[PDB]
């Protein structure tokens, strides 16, 4: 499935270091049900002009920009290039590349539970659950004291992104080691068909 | 990734219905153009469809974008003689900007002649007169020139003349011989010409 | 918008054509197309930006530059006798997606020049009899002995070239049909009005225009050079 | 601004002096792939995605022209306005829970990047690493500055302390960012 | 219902500040099933003699309580005594006094949201979702972001006790407000028959 | 050490010099009651509690009688050895969510007391405030050592704060736990 | 908050079963007890039950613990006549040291005599004799010495003397009139003599 | 362990009576109770510290004092008749829950001390027939006529008191049984051998102890003034 790239048009023409921006950014909101398209030109940090789908055209968003938006909204076969985009783009990536490609990466989580200090029955403290390397994003945690669910004096860290297509976050919780307990981990992800569940037995 | 058109060569008479089936294969969401070339001179626009059920129109030509059967068939109500000419079909790959053309149909939209009025002159050299020419013109659309048997004679095939300053067109074809044998009379006996051809004797 | 030179060039093989494409539009991408009945239009080469290239369907065989924004040059270093076709040089613009092609550039490749020679044009005034019988005058102008087959036939009354009243072959013809190196004729008609033509201050003129050696071509023999010139034949009104 | 798939395509940039152009596809946050503008060839980052689908690298070189163009237009119609730098955060962390004598990545993660360039390296005890890392490419934000990710292939051992040395017109001196196992 | 107390044996007769403390503990697990009784004397933070239903008898901790232990455990009337309060003083109070007074109360938990800094939608800020004044200390809460439970940026206190038989908790939520979204605090304790939740649109 | 329910009964306590004792009972951590051995009356934490249930004071009268002794004894048969004194810490906190011009509670927790002999008092500004102090008894830790609440009747105002200043032998000098509302 | 015992006076022959019931009320669980007085003397400790199914003895008394029918019931499986006192059952509240007693149950345990032999004689005064005295002695433990009918006539319960230097027990009642008028065999008309009772003069 | 003083004592309706209790078994709880038959033993006071005392069941009508933790004393500040009862003073180890009680102190109220009366004693020599019958000789002593109604009656053969072959009424008897201030009347038996007895050597003697006024009492009447005293009648060995 061949990627489809959003097309920028070409202004025109009337120590230092400048930076300038373009991109097409498509939101997919419910799938391809509801779609925004927006296309933005930055020139250092800040948005000169842009297209939204929800306006129908480019506008200028500071004076700099109003010569270009003036002119792509003249001529016809760049406007419509522009706006069709929403379908030429956005749509055709998502129902394509995308749906084949990022929209159906599951990555399992690793967990693992760890103790902070060096065990000492019947002394304060702190157990830490890893859930590592998954995608997507959504992920849930839950503690359990032999038994049942525990929500108070746990913390958990919050969704970190590794940068290569993967995510992990922390999960602490406050208590003490009596003999006889038994603190399990339970994370409930999209890959997984059945929650996972690692178990510490004090 | 191309464009194919089912036909390559359309004749027919002047209000007639015009359809011209194009179909295609593309590795993206292509713009889907139509082109137009009268004879001696490069294509134009025509008019062009950047998305499903979108309609491209003009000069009484349009089409409609069909992803499903990936079709651009173009059509027109009643072709009028003056859209004599080629019609290409084109895709426009959006990635690198490049155009695949179709083969390209050739019309000859055929005039209309209520009243023919046959008739072949005998026309004469300026200053000296090495050969003779004898005119074929004023006759019907229906009428067909063939080539003669005979070397020493030729003849050029029907051409459509048209006056716009009076809207009268006329069917006209020439024929001319280097030898002194040569009769009007004759010039054209290898053609099925009307059974009341005029044939002043000059 | 788009120009094109030569409007056409004969050639022998192994010879070097250069076909050049100026623009005005101010659009940064330009193609060359080659055009052949039973292909319709090729991508040769095409560029974007001001010094690069890029090869489209069917390359082979020729060379493209881009020196400036409104030029780009299209060169086939060795002449072939199967790169005989019609060039077409168009651009859009970056934003858009819209081809404007020029008038297009037809290029013959003959194997021996000696092949080729100049027409001979003639007009034939219109005759007593239409003009009797129809009220309308219809001179005919008449291209022969040519080759290439190659040339384009306009009409021009009284300075002014008319399109209105005027029919010319679609394509030339054959004035020996079983030979190889075959000359061509073609004909056109002008019909004009009864009186138009029975004005003695009327003048009629045919211009042919021929495509043949350059300037730049060897050229020892005995009759004239057939450099691509203009050949015509003029007519007066006959006051009847 | 909310939607529950967000796809960033064809995103150029460019700055000047010096000709320095980036161009890569994104896709919640992740780049799908990236265009070399001098191999002139599409590196994906899941190369098992580059199998599945495809995008044709002059595309990009195309869209880099564009964009090349419109910073000359733009740069003089503001008759030439300097960009004003910025003070690039950092952050260390292990990609995996750390275990002694075990292969693992230490991650760092640079923030508020303006402009795109910027020079992340390791330090191994102030030594100094230069094998097994990895950079990705700059990554856009929404205030339009940039953030990019170095990643260090290393085993950690008892005592051997790391570092994220960052340079940047920015800063007046690199910043250090240190962790350690302990 | 009448509270029963342990009673202290008296030892046996043979700047400068001495702390002495003396008290009965009564392990009950499982309700009254099991029972476990051990009454504890000390003597400047040292636990010097002590009595263990798990030993049935009065053992000195250090030197200084041989002469207590060899003493009370001799003296029938005594060890019975203090051997009989596991269902004199555990029992009793337990299945009396506790069973119609802490064993029943049940104080509903009053909950609020309220946000860290002054809001700015887009902006990242805190939500704080305060639980107080409940009894008795199982409790569990949880956040939602319009409609689905998160457990990613939450982080929750320990069990505070007020020391006046109630207990509070503080749960914060890392979030950032974008119109059009809802966050919802959700709790659950014994003393409420339904689930008790507060809401809080951004 | 494990149990779903602990009661601990007839705590008695008692120092030298001073004949200072105190008797309660506890539950869950929580105290039940006390006997105020000067009013000779049991006084219930929660009064809706001695509704339901009682204790006769005699009982810790008594019961404070044998502690009492026991100190003798133990204190000659040791041949006086005098307490190691601990350094006690505090906490500040307010009972219920803060809300400016609304009655609330400012809770100080102090903790590892001992001996259980303290003095806790509260300052606003700097000022020391007197009223609407309610003390709770001494509460036992598994250590041996105690920990003791007061409570600060309070209207948070906009810039008020306020301390909880400790006096214990165990410091050289009072220790202040600072709260503030902002 | 109490104790009660069901009799309050039981007598019975040598050898016989004893059984004193005694029933309790308590708000706590407290520790039974059973004191014996002997006739001159005060009351002293016989054995306690600090709980259930618990249970306490002393010199062949025996009592169990009942938690579920709040009871602690005394019982001793052959009786001795030196057995004879009252017996008290007590309780203790354990929070303030209190002992709450029963009400107490007088116990007569009649002695064996094998060999009996019922009657009565006429016992004469030293120097001056105002009035006369009837002995009623030798008789068994069946006989029971009623009141007279007659006011002018007194007469004492039954009376077991023991003379130890010849294991010899021997029952014996007195009654005595001021009159000139009394009858030793009329003494004791208005009660059960024995059939056979000796009667001299 | 616990004595009780006095061992009795007789008091006049309005009168102050002091009962005092000392312990040596050195315990810290020790208490009043008071008996009488259809009530067995109701508490009074009791006290567990050295100052302080704390009331029973019936506290009302009497006052405690424990000056210190081996004397507990009880008072009655007004005699009244309703207070005729023994009293027992007790003692248990705050360590334990055994009570420990003294001999005891009867004490009783009367209207008039002009009434105490006397006991009248007399000695009752065995039967000719007994002896002849059993070989055992039987004496009978007889008090009658005292009141109140509390005496001990004793035996003494020889200068030695003997508990051997003697018997003695349980609880008086009543002289007049529907009458208010009726005297009271208790036998005992002594028995002996038949030849004990026919030893004109021996000496048997019957002691009644009565308890009534004391000197400290108001006398001003015209009988003596019946104080506590002993009352006896003798006789010795008859021939056989």
């Amino acid at each position: 499935f061949e990627a489809q790239k959003a097309k920028a048009n070409k202004a025109v023409d009337g120590e230092r270091h400048f930076v300038y921006q373009f991109m097409g950014e498509c939101y997919f909101t419910n799938g391809t049900q509801r779609i925004r398209y927006v296309t933005r030109y930055i020139y250092n940090r800040e948005e000169y002009v842009r297209y939204d789908s929800d306006v129908g055209e480019h506008r200028a968003v500071t004076e700099l920009g109003r010569p270009d938006a003036e002119y792509w909204n003249s001529q016809p076969e760049i406007l419509e290039r522009t706006r069709a985009e929403l379908d030429t783009v956005c749509r055709h990536n998502y129902e394509g590349p995308e749906t084949h490609t990022s929209l159906r990466r599951l990555e399992q989580p690793n967990v693992v539970i760890s103790l902070s200090r060096t065990e000492a029955l019947n002394h304060h403290n702190t157990l830490v659950c890893s859930v590592t390397d998954f995608y997507p994003a959504k992920i849930k945690v839950r503690w359990f004291r032999n038994g049942q669910e525990e929500t108070v004096g746990v913390s958990s860290t919050q969704l970190i992104r590794n940068g290569d297509w993967t995510f992990q976050v922390l999960v602490m919780l406050e208590m003490t080691p009596r003999r006889g307990e038994v603190y399990t981990c339970h994370v409930e992800h999209p890959s997984l068909k059945s929650p996972i569940t690692v178990e510490w037995k004090a | 990734d191309s464009v194919t058109q089912t036909e390559g060569n359309v004749a027919l008479s002047e209000e007639d219905f015009l359809t011209i089936h194009c179909n295609y294969s593309a590795s993206g969401y292509p713009a889907l153009f139509w082109y137009v070339q009268y004879p001696g001179e490069g294509p134009q626009f025509l008019f062009r469809a950047s998305r499903d059920k979108e309609k491209g129109s003009s000069r009484g030509f349009e089409a409609t974008y069909d992803k499903g059967t990936t079709s651009f068939h173009l059509r027109k109500a009643s072709v009028q003689e003056s859209d004599s000419a080629v019609y290409y079909c084109a895709l426009v790959i959006s990635n690198t900007n490049k155009v695949v053309f179709g083969t390209g149909t050739r019309l000859q939209v055929l005039p209309n002649i209520q009243n023919p009025d046959p008739a072949v002159y005998q026309l004469r050299d300026s200053k000296s007169s090495d050969k003779s020419v004898c005119l074929f013109t004023d006759f019907d659309s229906q009428t067909n020139v063939s080539q003669s048997k005979d070397s020493d004679v030729y003849i050029t095939d029907k051409c459509v003349l048209d006056m716009r300053s009076m809207d009268f067109k006329s069917n006209s074809a020439v024929a001319w011989s280097n030898k002194s044998d040569f009769a009007c009379a004759n010039a054209f006996n290898n053609s099925i010409i009307p059974e009341d051809t005029f044939f002043p004797s000059p | 918008a788009v120009t094109q030179s030569p409007r056409s060039k004969v050639a022998v093989t192994g010879g070097k054509v250069t076909l050049s494409c100026h623009q005005t539009n101010n659009h940064d991408y330009m193609y060359w197309y080659r055009q052949d009945t039973g292909h319709g239009l090729r991508l040769i080469h095409y560029s974007y930006v001001a010094d690069s290239t890029e090869k489209g369907d069917i390359p082979d065989g020729y060379k493209a530059s881009r020196p400036s924004q409104e030029n780009f040059s299209l060169i086939l270093e060795l002449a072939s006798l199967s790169q005989t076709a019609v060039y077409f040089c168009a651009s859009i613009d970056s934003s858009g997606n819209t081809l404007y092609f020029g008038e297009g550039s037809r290029l013959i490749v003959v194997e021996d020049l000696k092949n080729v020679f100049p027409p001979e044009v003639a007009v034939f005034e219109p005759s007593e009899a239409e003009i009797s019988h129809t009220q309308k005058a219809t001179l005919v102008c008449l291209a022969t002995g040519f080759y290439p087959d190659h040339v384009e036939l306009s009409w021009w009354v009284n300075g002014k070239e008319v399109h209105s009243g005027v029919c010319t072959d679609p394509q030339p013809l054959k004035e020996q049909p079983a030979l190889n190196d075959s000359r061509y004729a073609l004909s056109s008609r002008l019909r004009v009005s009864a009186t138009f033509w029975q004005n003695p201050r009327n003048h009629f003129r045919c211009q042919v225009q021929f495509y043949g050696l350059s300037e730049n071509d060897e050229w020892t023999q005995d009759r004239a050079k057939p450099v691509t010139q203009i050949v015509s034949a003029e007519a007066w009104g006959r006051a009847d | 601004i909310e939607a529950d798939h967000v796809g960033t395509y064809g995103i150029s940039v460019y700055q000047s002096p010096g000709d320095i152009g980036q161009y890569t596809f994104e896709f919640d946050g992740d780049e799908l792939f990236y265009v070399d503008l001098d191999k002139k060839e599409t590196v994906w980052m899941l190369p098992e995605f580059g199998q599945l689908a495809s995008f044709d690298p002059q595309g990009g070189l195309q869209n880099i022209a564009v964009v090349k163009h419109n910073l000359g237009v733009l740069t003089k119609r503001s008759n030439s306005t300097p960009a004003t730098n910025e003070a690039p955060q950092a952050t260390v962390f292990p990609k995996s829970p750390v275990l002694l004598g075990q292969p693992n990545t230490l991650i760092c993660f640079v923030d508020n990047i303006f402009p795109p360039v910027i020079n992340i390296t390791w330090l191994r005890n102030s030594k100094s690493v230069a094998d097994g890392v990895y950079e990705t490419s700059f990554f856009v934000n929404r205030d339009y500055s940039f953030h990019k990710l170095s990643y260090l292939t290393f085993i950690p051992s008892d005592d051997d302390i790391y570092d994220c040395k960052v340079e940047h017109w920015g800063l007046e001196e690199p910043v250090l960012k240190h962790w350690e196992p302990e």
